[PDB]
RNA sequence: GGGGGGAUGUCCGGGUCGCCCUGGGCACCUCUCCGCGGCAGCGCAAGCCGUUUCAUACGUCGCCGCAAUCGCGAGGGGCUCCAAGCGGUCGCCGGCGAGCACCACCCCAGCCCCGCGCCGCCCCCA
């Protein structure tokens, strides 16, 4: 749920009362932007702008931006039940028990698959792929798709029919995401350890000791810094392989061969110089 | 009491297929101190204990028919060739010893070649093709050979023992592929598929914590079943990855054997818990079974 | 299972004693909520059930010194007493030294563990 900027130096965090943007390079908060409760999601607008998209627990669609405070006045209430889940693409689609877009069990979450679109819906044990273990969280990578599902236990099933068990966590997982170029599976957990799943040669290497806080991790727009949401009301932009927080938020021819052309048969009884010239030019 | 070798009669009607186990007393038991056993088909089974004798076993007589022996020392591995027959049997002294299975007789035929280092004890073999051999070593090396000429192809040397203590990677199990690559199940828990055209490694899958003692492939080259000095077996699927690992067993797993015929594609494992335990190949299909 | 009650099938006090009943004890079996939690619609309704996986990184190591503090204890004396000594922890705006490499290749030995055969000794018949 925290989200970067298109030019990487701005972090974006929603709280239970407002929306706060941050400087990834230098300092703490930049804009206190008003967002009342008289919260489901906040992503960026996809095609032309980078404004925002916030959905509250019932239908009030905030289309609001940073670089201003504009957008504190215009919700939308086209849907009738309390909103559960929310995803934007380019074109908005909202999970209410079913979808409304522009089924047996209870819904959990819903995520969107890029430009040649696909939809991934998430109940407890069901998961709905749409072309045109008990779940906790999941991420995805396209190019033709790969889905990494976490779980209420420490099993991280991977799908590309058969899953793969990536079980480490001695409680629920709270965060599973694909890393960058898809080499690593960066996962988190309840037990403060941010595990780097190797997913190549099947090793594991991690960042163990932290502020008892790991849930809701996000990956940089490049292969760089991961930002961590943190259950002690903290976010943490960690650059990669530092694992140190950048942001805390609370014609060469030897002459002797031509001499060897002219050593034998001294002047007379030498071959005729058409032939001797063919020897010389054939040496060159 | 413990298992040390499992082998199926065939691996592909009322055709008599049987299962041959070797029990660590010295016993042999067949379902519908010995150390190794194979079959031969074109069907009779051959076994070794720790001594240098490689012996046939007649089944309807249930007596050790046609013992064979030799000069060198303790046989630690042997195996039979495929078709476009002999036996190849590697020992402690670094010899690999060819035995002849000319039509009915088990002869001490020939010792082709031997490593220069006497401290290279061979552990297992597998046949990459008809006439060329893959052998693990007690050092980090696994090594290919040709039996047309006896020659010594490329040493496929593993690393050091990083995880602590020892230096040498003792390669406990080696198997092959229908693709043409070869899996080496080494010590220190790891497995690694080595390429087959160039004889170099291509993937080093670390799954187990302690040394993989045995592994076996599917007959279609699809599922790889490892089993280690932990209580742990693990499966592998496509270059590769693992899927899961369940402690089916109770001691270390010491011997695998796979079969893919008669609508019953099972793989049977045994170790030192004295309990042979059978698995399907369709590991997401249903449960398993065990027999004692 | 709270109370459920079928002379069910049980003995010990009680009646000369027939089936038996009368106080104490429990094994079997069907209900309202729960003793307790698990499944299906909207802050809350209506109906069901029972007494195998998995654990927490790198970043640099060695020796010595100071300051607070703490422990053991040869050796000697009746759980206590003294003491030669020796270590640990926290601070060192203590200092010194070196960083693959305590590794690769090979050879000679040695500790340990394992094999096989001689002796050294003790045996029993003789």
């Amino acid at each position: 749920d925290p989200i970067f900027s298109q030019d990487e130096r701005h972090l974006i965090i929603t709280y239970n009362t407002s929306i706060q943007v941050y400087s990834t390079e230098d300092s703490l908060l930049v804009r206190r932007i008003a967002l009342p409760l008289t919260i489901v999601s906040s992503a960026l607008s996809k095609s032309n702008p980078d404004y925002l998209w916030v959905a509250c627990s019932d239908g009030r669609i905030w289309h609001i931006n940073w670089t201003s405070g504009e957008g504190v006045d215009t919700p939308s209430t086209i849907d009738t039940k309390k909103l559960l889940d929310m995803a934007v693409d380019a074109v908005l689609l909202t999970l209410n028990a079913q979808i409304i877009a522009y089924y047996d069990e209870s819904p959990q979450s819903l995520r969107s698959v890029a430009g040649g679109r696909a939809i991934v819906a998430a109940a407890k044990e069901a998961l709905h792929i749409g072309i045109l273990d008990i779940i906790s969280t999941f991420d995805i990578r396209p190019i033709d798709i790969d889905v990494a599902v976490g779980g209420a236990r420490g099993a991280i099933y991977v799908y590309s029919i058969q899953p793969r068990k990536y079980h480490w966590h001695r409680r629920a997982v709270h965060s599973v995401k694909w890393s960058g170029d898809g080499n690593y599976l960066i996962s988190g957990g309840y037990e403060t350890v941010l595990v780097l799943w190797q997913l190549d040669t099947g090793r594991v290497d991690f960042l163990p000791h932290l502020s008892a806080a790991i849930e809701n991790i996000v990956v940089s727009p490049k292969g760089s810094a991961y930002a961590l949401h943190l259950d002690d009301n903290s976010a943490m932009v960690l650059s990669t392989a530092e694992m140190k927080p950048s942001m805390y938020v609370s014609v060469v021819v030897a002459p002797q061969r031509l001499a060897e052309i002219f050593n034998a048969a001294p002047a007379f009884a030498m071959p005729p110089i058409e032939d001797v010239f063919y020897q010389v030019a054939s040496l060159f | 009491s413990a298992i040390n070798a499992v082998a199926f009669t065939h691996s592909a009607k009322n055709i008599q297929v049987r299962l041959a186990i070797g029990r660590a007393n010295g016993d042999i038991e067949i379902w519908n101190s010995v150390d190794g056993l194979v079959w031969v088909t074109d069907s009779r089974l051959f076994s070794i204990g720790y001594t240098t004798t490689i012996t046939e076993w007649d089944l309807e007589k249930a007596r050790a028919k046609k013992h064979a022996s030799g000069q060198h020392g303790e046989i630690w591995c042997f195996g039979v060739q495929p078709l476009p027959r002999k036996l190849v049997a590697g020992t402690v002294d670094g010899n690999l010893v060819l035995y002849s299975i000319e039509d009915g007789d088990l002869k001490f035929q020939k010792t082709l070649t031997r490593t220069p280092s006497k401290k290279t004890k061979f552990v297992s073999i597998a046949f990459q093709s008809h006439n060329i051999v893959i052998v693990g070593c007690s050092n980090s090396t696994i090594c290919a050979y040709d039996v047309r000429t006896g020659t010594m192809l490329r040493q496929m040397t593993l690393g050091t023992d990083l995880t602590g203590g020892s230096k040498n990677i003792i390669v406990w199990a080696v198997k092959c592929l229908p693709n043409g690559d070869i899996v080496s199940g080494d010590s220190t828990g790891q497995v690694c598929i080595w390429d087959g055209k160039t004889y170099t490694q291509a993937q080093r899958i670390q799954s187990h914590t302690q040394d993989v003692l045995c592994l076996s492939v599917s007959a279609d080259g699809s599922k790889i079943i490892s089993g280690g000095m932990d209580r742990r077996t693990a499966v592998y699927e496509p270059r590769w990855s693992k899927v899961f690992h369940r402690r089916y067993h109770q001691h270390d797993v010491k011997a695998m054997a796979s079969f893919e015929g008669k609508g019953m594609s099972v793989v049977v494992s045994g170790g030192s818990d004295a309990s042979p335990i059978v698995l399907p190949l369709r590991a997401l299909g249903k449960e398993f079974h065990r027999t004692l």
